[PDB]
């Protein structure tokens, strides 16, 4: 911990189904969660992973 | 299978032109990968 704040351990917060046992994903590619497809780098519905 | 990636390797002397041999031969398991790569196609090398 650090009295500023540790930003440095990221964890993912979107994934578009549940994993397998000892698999690892590294893409951070921007998650589609809206209805609709989405692309470019942010959006409605387009979070940073 | 989980992460493990198997070779089954087997030197078999053959004698044949261009028909796939007639018999039977067991394989052993050579090597165990441990690396656990995403894999979804392949390619050779000629």
């Amino acid at each position: 911990s650090k009295v500023g704040g540790n930003h440095n351990y990221l964890y993912r917060l979107f994934r578009k189904s549940n994993l397998k046992p000892f698999e690892r994903d590294i893409s951070t590619e921007i998650y589609q969660a809206g209805s609709t497809p989405c692309n470019g780098v942010k959006g409605f519905n387009c979070y940073f992973p | 299978i989980d992460g493990y990636f198997k070779i089954y390797s087997k030197h078999t002397p053959i004698n044949l032109v261009r028909g796939l041999p007639q018999g039977f031969s067991a394989l052993e398991p050579l090597v165990d990968l441990p690396i656990g790569i995403n894999i979804t196609r392949f390619q050779t090398l000629l």
